[PDB]
């Protein structure tokens, strides 16, 4: 994983943010309840 | 109004990489698909991928994946398209285009292609400057039916194409069919005019081919003269 | 490409002309998705029909197609010089499927035999250490034709080179083809030979050293 401080997310140019840093190790537990895909294309007839 | 510009026509050895860029303009950047398509000289299109400004999502077709990088700058407003591993198959001319409905928000589309790039052509060859040797082709008598004669001369072992080929500085333009420079196996390329004459001047008139090859600097004028038996 | 065209279409201008896009159900049968483009030559493809039938603003109310089936179809009514032209069609299989993409000229000129010519390579070549061999066609009608390379009988697929046509000033077309050999290569064989064949009629030349 990376760390990134400037952010502009939702790419609105402009307005940029700078997220301050956090003193000493950061912890955080996530429970996973979803997810978000994208499908290939043509490749060959009804291979993978 | 919009437009869509590409960068240069690029001159690479095999093996090498190549990128090209599409500058579009006049609309939403970050909110319109851009398609890339390739097409080899002849060839029908081929479909390279496309990019989504937004966040920069892309998704490339089966046989073009993994040497094709497409990216945008979406500060500059600047598409990026790059092709490594160059191969002799891989010359062709490159096109970018959008799709036709396009928005911030939601939405759609496969189909639309509607403003197009120029093109950019991209050359993949291995051969050097070489001088060419060029001869002429000089009619006989079987290949006269009815009177007339036809000749011509090659330019062969010449890199860089092309190599234009008039007729005696210019007095003949009728019946001249010049024919475009292609590429031989070896890379040093290879093309030729022909010239429409009659029979009963074949001893009153000279026809020469004027063949110029720049790059390699060996300019050969042949003489087309009959063959004496 | 995954879709079916014809190789060249001829018509007379002013009349209606069609063009066929055909391929499974996965692609024109089972969607919407066909559409078609021109492309003046030595330029960029320009959108003509989408939707497998729509116009983009500002194309001619003559053009138009449709879809039957598994197999769309292009129409172009008040034919005109400025039609003359590539077009291909396109739809859409899970990926970007094209068509091979079709020639447009003038019809009513009658079909024209070929027109061969053939020299062996001088000894400004032979000295040179190289001997290429140059076939030259040009004068016929309609321009679908195929040319091989026999030495002798037994073919050699080595070192063949061939251009593109290129439509004169007669309405005909014309072009060239070359082939790379050696010296020993040319001398030791008997002859090298140039054959054409067109609608089932066939054509032929040869020639040899000294
Ligand atoms: C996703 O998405 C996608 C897309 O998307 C895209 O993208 C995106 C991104 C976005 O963008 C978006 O936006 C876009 O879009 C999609 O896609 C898809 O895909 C698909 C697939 O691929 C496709 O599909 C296809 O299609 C086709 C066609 O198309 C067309 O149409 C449609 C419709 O259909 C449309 O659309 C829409 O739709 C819808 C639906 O869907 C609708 O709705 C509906 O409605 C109805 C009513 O109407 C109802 O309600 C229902 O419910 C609903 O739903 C709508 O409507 C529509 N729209 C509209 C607008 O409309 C489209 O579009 C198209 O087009 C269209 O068209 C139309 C017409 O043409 C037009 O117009 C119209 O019109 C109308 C009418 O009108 C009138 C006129 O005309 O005018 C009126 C008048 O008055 C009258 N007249 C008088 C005089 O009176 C007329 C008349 O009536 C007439 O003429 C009659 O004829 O009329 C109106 O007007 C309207 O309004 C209008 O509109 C329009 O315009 C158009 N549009 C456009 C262009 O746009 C289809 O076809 C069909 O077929 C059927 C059959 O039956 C029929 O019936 C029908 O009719 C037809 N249609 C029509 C229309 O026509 C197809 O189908 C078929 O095929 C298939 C396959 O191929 C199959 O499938 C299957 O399925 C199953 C179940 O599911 C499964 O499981 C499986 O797997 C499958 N398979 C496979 C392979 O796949 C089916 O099913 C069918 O087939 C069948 O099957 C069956 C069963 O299997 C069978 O049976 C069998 O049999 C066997 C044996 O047999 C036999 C018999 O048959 O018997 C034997 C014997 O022997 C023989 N024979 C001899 C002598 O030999 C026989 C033979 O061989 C045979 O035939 C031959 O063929 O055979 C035993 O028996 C056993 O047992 C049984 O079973 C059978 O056979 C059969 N067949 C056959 C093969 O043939 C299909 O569907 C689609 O398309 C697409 N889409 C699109 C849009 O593209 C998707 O989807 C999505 N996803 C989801 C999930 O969602
Ligand atoms: C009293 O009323 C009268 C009449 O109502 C007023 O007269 C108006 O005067 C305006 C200037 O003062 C003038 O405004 C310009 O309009 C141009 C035309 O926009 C239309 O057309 C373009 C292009 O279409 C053309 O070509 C197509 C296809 O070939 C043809 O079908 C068309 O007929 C046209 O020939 C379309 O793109 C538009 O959507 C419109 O349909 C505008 O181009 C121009 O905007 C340009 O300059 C702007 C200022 O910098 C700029 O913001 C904008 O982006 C444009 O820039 C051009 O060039 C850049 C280069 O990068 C390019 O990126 C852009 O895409 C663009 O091409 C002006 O808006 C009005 O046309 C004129 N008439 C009307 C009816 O309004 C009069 O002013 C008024 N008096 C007062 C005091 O108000």
């Amino acid at each position: 994983c990376r760390i990134k401080q400037i952010i502009n997310m939702w790419q609105r140019i402009g307005q940029a943010m700078y997220a301050p840093p956090i003193q000493g190790v950061i912890r955080c537990v996530s429970n996973i309840t979803g997810l978000i895909l994208t499908r290939d294309g043509g490749s060959t007839n009804s291979t993978t | 109004e919009v437009q869509l510009v590409e960068s240069g026509a690029q001159v690479k050895k095999p093996g090498a990489s190549v990128t090209v860029s599409c500058t579009a303009s006049g609309y939403k950047f970050t909110g319109y698909h851009m398609h890339w398509v390739r097409q080899a000289p002849g060839r029908g299109l081929e479909w390279m991928g496309w990019i989504n400004p937004f966040r920069g999502a892309v998704k490339y077709p089966q046989n073009f994946r993994g040497r094709v990088s497409m990216t945008r700058d979406t500060s500059m407003e600047i598409f990026y398209m790059e092709l490594s591993r160059l191969t002799s198959d891989d010359t062709a001319v490159y096109y970018c285009a959008r799709e036709m409905f396009d928005s911030s928000a939601d939405w759609s589309p496969w189909r639309g292609m509607v403003a197009w790039g120029q093109g950019t052509l991209v050359t993949v060859s291995s051969a050097s400057t070489k001088g060419p040797s060029v001869f002429p082709l000089a009619p006989s008598s079987k290949s006269t039916s009815g009177g007339t004669a036809a000749l011509g001369c090659l330019v062969k072992d010449y890199f860089p194409e092309p190599v234009t080929v008039s007729w005696n500085s210019g007095a003949l333009t009728s019946g001249v069919h010049t024919f475009p420079a292609v590429l031989q196996s070896s890379g040093l390329y290879s093309l030729s005019s022909v010239v429409t004459v009659p029979s009963s001047s074949l001893g009153t008139q000279t026809y020469i081919c004027n063949v110029n090859h720049k790059p390699s600097n060996t300019k050969v004028d042949k003489r087309v003269e009959p063959k004496s038996c | 490409s995954a879709l079916t065209q014809p190789a060249s279409v001829s018509g007379s201008p002013g009349q209606s002309i069609t063009i066929s896009c055909a391929g499974s159900s996965r692609d024109v049968g089972g969607f919407d998705l066909v559409s078609w483009y021109q492309q003046h030559p030595g330029k960029a493809p320009k959108l003509i029909i989408y939707e497998v039938n729509k116009r983009p603003s500002g194309i001619s109310s003559r053009f138009s197609a449709s879809k039957s089936g598994n197999t769309a179809s292009l129409t172009i009514s008040g034919l005109q010089e400025e039609d003359e032209a590539h077009y291909y069609c396109y739809s859409y299989a899970d990926g970007v499927a094209f068509g091979g993409g079709t020639k447009l000229t003038v019809l009513g000129q009658p079909k024209a035999a070929p027109s061969v010519t053939l020299f062996p390579p001088s000894s400004e070549e032979l000295q040179a250490n190289k001997a290429t061999l140059v076939c030259l066609i040009s004068d016929f009608y309609p321009g679908a034709v195929t040319v091989a390379w026999k030495a002798d009988s037994s073919p050699v697929k080595a070192g063949v080179e061939t251009t593109t046509p290129s439509k004169q000033s007669n309405n005909k077309y014309a072009a060239s083809s070359y082939l790379s050999l050696t010296p020993e290569q040319w001398k030791s064989h008997r002859s090298y030979s140039c054959q054409v064949t067109h609608e089932g009629s066939t054509v032929e030349k040869t020639v040899a050293p000294t």
